[PDB]
């Protein structure tokens, strides 16, 4: 699946 | 002489990235004036990320939820209002680092430097082209959305992308400074796809030109074709149409060399049929794509090493 | 995902680039602090070009001979003496953009950001390697004399390069900022020519791990080898020797991706005897070994995609 | 011959 790649 | 994989000076948009956090999300925003633009994904919850509804998740914020940090500071959110797939946060103070900037829309083959970013911080530069697919292959790990790409015109920095979403082919998807994607992808975590990809003909002939000016002409031939011939071969070898428009584009470079347009493409038709047998062209074993006429007028010289 | 060739961010070295001319000689200079450093062929005459006596043609100089331009502002030379290859300006002006920045001289195999310059203006950037004839393979025209290459630590630059000359084979030579070339190479337009020059095995290496860290094995074997069978195909390829300095700089790559380091200095072996068979490596048809370990480390993810 | 890159 696409990953939104912000951070956690 | 030489002939690299040339990026912008970034400086103009370092002073320009900071870092935005909504809860327990962070990712990059970029500070222009008195307004910061980020990706609208910075309000999802790491649950609500399969089927967000980006109108509901907002109304439900107020602008002391997003923290703003440039650096050292934190910056005051005053207004916030969402266009498409970004977030304008209207904040207390102007960047005074500001360049002269405008927002550009760009088509596909068009290419342009990746200031790479993570909690504010740039990281690197590279350059990238937009892809016939509309997707990039850039060098994006989690927390650079919100990073974003640009051109240089003189001292107008010319914003083309700002950093969305990686797909599982690895290759990467995002916008337009105003929201709208590239492609037909959407900021949210269902199934979506690429579709097939295909080589820029006009870009691999400008890099062809390149290596002629830098003294290289092993793969020329005494051959030429025609336009409607050349692209059934281009079909054949899933490179793009190249229309009379490209041909008029790379004008300049043909003039420069002395090299028909379309005695170029025969010898593009040649390397497609036969391969480089073992050969490099400007330190590559394969044809390059990321290089614009216009790139390669910047970087080359106007003399060609006869 | 992705692994593009990234540069460091230019924005700090941007702010210390500054024109000089001498007589009807112009080239870039680099302001630190209230010192304008520039390749002393400044001071050089188009006809005395084959054999200029430096320290002959400095005593006849004046402070005032020295036009220094920072953008839009004259800087006032007060002082100026010669060290090896380089001259130093003193200026009654601090650049008040001085980043923090140390003067290091690399070693062969290093790689660095080129910030390409003309007239006192950055026109891009690109990575570049130290080959180990100790030319680099750059992209520079007239009037990139004294653009510089660096290093970024934290926000330290590391400044390595000051470009001097191009090489009739189109490569290109330099020195350290304290004007110590790198390789036998000397500041005139006398017969020189580069080394034979070698593939840098550790970095190729490195970037065969950055391929595995970005999800790909295909070149991978079961075989595995000792150093000095290595070396021996090494050598036959015109590859450096791998030292177990290298192995154990490896050493951490090794141990994020589970692959032994002559493990995979066995599947190098294996690419190297076989070619790659039509096949591609992170977007390459050639063993690529302008990447560092350092480099792979700062630019992939601390996870492997397993 | 070599060719030191400054610019007349």
């Amino acid at each position: 699946y696409p990953k939104l790649q912000s951070s956690q | 002489s030489g002939f690299r994989k040339m990026a912008f000076p970034s400086g103009k948009v370092e002073g320009c990235m900071v870092q935005v956090t909504c809860g327990t999300t962070t990712l990059n925003g970029l500070w222009l004036d008195d307004v910061v633009y980020c990706p609208r994904a910075v309000i999802c919850t790491s649950e609500d990320m399969l089927n967000p509804n980006y109108e509901d998740l907002l109304i439900r914020k107020s602008n002391h939820n997003f923290l703003v940090q440039a650096g050292n500071v934190q910056l005051r959110v005053i207004g916030h209002s969402m266009q498409n797939c970004v977030l304008k946060l209207k904040v207390d103070t102007a960047n005074p680092k500001t360049p002269k900037y405008k927002f550009v829309r760009i088509q596909p083959g068009q290419t342009f430097s990746v200031l790479a970013c993570y909690n504010g911080s740039p990281s690197g530069v590279y350059q990238c082209a937009m892809r016939p697919n509309f997707t990039i292959k850039g060098s994006f790990l989690n927390g650079s959305c919100g990073s974003v790409g640009f051109n240089i015109d003189y001292d107008c920095v010319s914003f083309c992308y700002m950093h969305h979403m990686e797909l599982p082919t690895g290759v990467h998807a995002g916008t337009d400074l105003e929201g709208n994607f590239y492609g037909p992808f959407v900021d949210r975590q269902t199934a979506q796809a690429a579709g097939t990809d295909t080589t820029i003909t006009v870009n691999v002939l400008a890099w062809l030109y390149a290596a002629v000016i830098n003294g290289d002409r092993w793969f020329l031939n005494r051959f030429t074709t025609t336009l409607n011939d050349f692209n059934l071969v281009a079909m054949k070898y899933n490179y793009e149409p190249l229309t009379q428009d490209h041909v008029d584009i790379l004008g300049p470079l043909s003039a420069q060399t002395g090299i028909a347009v379309l005695d170029m493409c025969a010898s593009l038709k040649e390397l497609l049929q036969n391969g480089m047998n073992g050969r490099t062209i400007l330190g590559s074993a394969l044809l390059e794509d990321e290089f614009t006429p216009f790139d390669v007028v910047r970087q080359c010289s106007g003399v060609t090493f006869q």
